[PDB]
RNA sequence: ACCCACUCGGCACCUUACGAGAAAUCAAAGUCUUUGGGUUCUGGGGGGAGUAUGGUCGCAAGGCUGAAACUUAAAGGAAUUGACGGAAGGGCACCACCAGGAGUGGAGCCUGCGGCUUAAUUUGACUCAACACGGGGAAACUCACCAGGUCCAGACACAAUAAGGAUUGACAGAUUGAGAGCUCUUUCUUGAUUUUGUGGGUGGUGGUGCAUGGCCGUUCUUAGUUGGUGGAGUGAUUUGUCUGCUUAAUUGCGAUAACGAACGAGACCUUAACCUACUAAAUAGGGUUGCUGGCACUUGCCGGUUGACUCUUCUUAGAGGGACUAUCGGUUUCAAGCCGAUGGAAGUUUGAGGCAAUAACAGGUCUGUGAUGCCCUUAGACGUUCUGGGCCGCACGCGCGCUACACUGACGGAGCCAGCGAGUACAACCUUGGCCGAGAGGUCUGGGUAAUCUUGUGAAACUCCGUCGUGCUGGGGAUAGAGCAUUGUAAUUAUUGCUCUUCAACGAGGAAUUCCUAGUAAGCGCAAGUCAUCAGCUUGCGUUGAUUACGUCCCUGCCCUUUGUACACACC
């Protein structure tokens, strides 16, 4: 065979930067709950939005929002 | 019937040929087509008078 | 001077050897392990070496005489089978040659392979038996090559995080060839699938066909191959398997230490040839007749209709037969057979293939292969996958091919007859008929999963009447420009078609050498194969259809046979 090329730069799959208890939602009293951000309009509650500078997208429906909140 | 087979050292080239007997072949001819087998003849008695035999 | 018989002396042959001998052979090389007639001489693996030395002899050359050290596993002899031989006879074959044909090589163009070039122009194959081959006509794919990126397709085993996440995803623009989350900008998803290591694998058009299998090719479709007894030899072996004549053939006659056998050849098989003799048909074709179109106009001629009735010549295609060199003539030991007439569809093994032995070859294939050994590799993968290229580049070498160098023509019309084929329902196949378009090609509609429709595939070359007449001319179409089509996601490095224009080389090709003996060669086209699209390619098919042998060993090759052979990895 002929020799291989070798530019240099290699790109690996990102490790993701995992995190737990992360870090939305709150409770002031104890019993009741006080949701932060919002839940999904399309799917049922339990799934939450993603808050950026006037841009949102969900996870269960890959990336399907548009309107602000 | 050919069949490739291992072993560990390399692949072995088995072939097998079995010339089946014509008599027990059934399908096709019951004989190899060059094989001509002539039957035995049968004897008779010449003359013994012209003779007859009525009913 | 013979003949004939026998004899002392000389020089040599034949057969059996029962005697010798390793055998070749030998009536001596016999009378030798059943060892002794007499005598002289020489040799003790090969070399070193007939050398060194010393004599001794010679004019000298040289002779006679004659070492070891060292070296080495064989050196020989004879024969056996091979292989080989610029040895000799005897065969065979248009992959040999004649007698001819068609050519190719020249011309242009395709298309192989060199060579050069390139980032890559991927490689295999190099006398027949590499070179229009890899079913290899590559636009990407294919793809192995190169420039770039992506992906894990990292089986399982054991451990480190084990939810205070193991890790999966990810629009927006910069990023990036790029609505590749390829990522760095991000801060939302995902729930133990995995990811980090170490064993271990998996894949790899990586490597080695000189590690192999299968298949193929090639010796060779040549006529060769083998054994069982029996003989000859100690034996390897051999004879059988051969002086001749035949055959396409080790095919047979025949002669014969061989007899009868098998393999291969043949037989066989498939196909192509013949059937007014069967069995059969509105998916094959005809006859009468109905309706119905036209004619001449008498009754007659052509039709068109799946209206009826019936038939099987053609057609298919079953089942049979048929050819056996048959009959006659010569000709040949009046054998095997060959040669000529007659008839007969068939008288070339009737034509063609299909299979095709022994033994092999370091032929070719690791790029058909989850056929594969072992070296490679195994996440920056030589894996995979996308994206663009590249195999097609050109001073130039050869190799199949095509088109022509015209008047046996070219161009117009007109006439107008084939066969093999092949073809879609989960796709997009063959695609008539009707309209549009100079074309190509669109479109509606069908028929067809096919002796039914495409399709009589009314294919071409041909045949007729005209235009030009032997001028690089209307021959010849290459190179070019522009457009109009079609395939596909994508056509520039024209995919192909069509349009008009360009009109180059080339007035039958040197040395060479290919193919060929009958429905063949040569011409012509069709056809499937590959194919979305491309035919100069190819395996089939049918059309037109000669010339010239119907022999020979002159060349080439091969084969035996005898001979030789310091060869046996076998003339590299
Ligand atoms: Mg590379
Ligand atoms: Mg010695
Ligand atoms: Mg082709
Ligand atoms: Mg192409
Ligand atoms: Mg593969
Ligand atoms: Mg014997
Ligand atoms: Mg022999
Ligand atoms: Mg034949
Ligand atoms: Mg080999
Ligand atoms: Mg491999
Ligand atoms: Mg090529
Ligand atoms: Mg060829
Ligand atoms: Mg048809
Ligand atoms: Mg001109
Ligand atoms: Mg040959
Ligand atoms: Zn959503």
């Amino acid at each position: 065979k002929k020799v291989y090329t070798t530019p240099k730069k290699i790109r690996h799959k990102h490790k993701k930067v995992k995190l737990a208890v992360l870090n939305y939602y709150k409770v002031d009293d104890e019993g009741k709950v006080a949701k932060l951000r919002k839940e999904c309009p399309n799917c049922g509650p339990g799934i939450f939005l993603a808050n950026h500078g006037d841009r949102f997208y969900c996870g269960k429906c890959h990336s399907t929002f548009a309107t602000q909140k | 019937a050919t069949r490739h087979v291992l072993l560990r050292q390399g692949v072995l080239g088995i072939k097998v040929k079995i010339m089946k007997d014509p008599s027990r072949n059934t399908s096709g001819p019951k004989a190899l087509p060059d094989a001509v087998t002539i039957i035995e003849p049968k004897e008779e008695e010449p003359v013994l008078e012209p003779s007859v035999k009525d009913y």
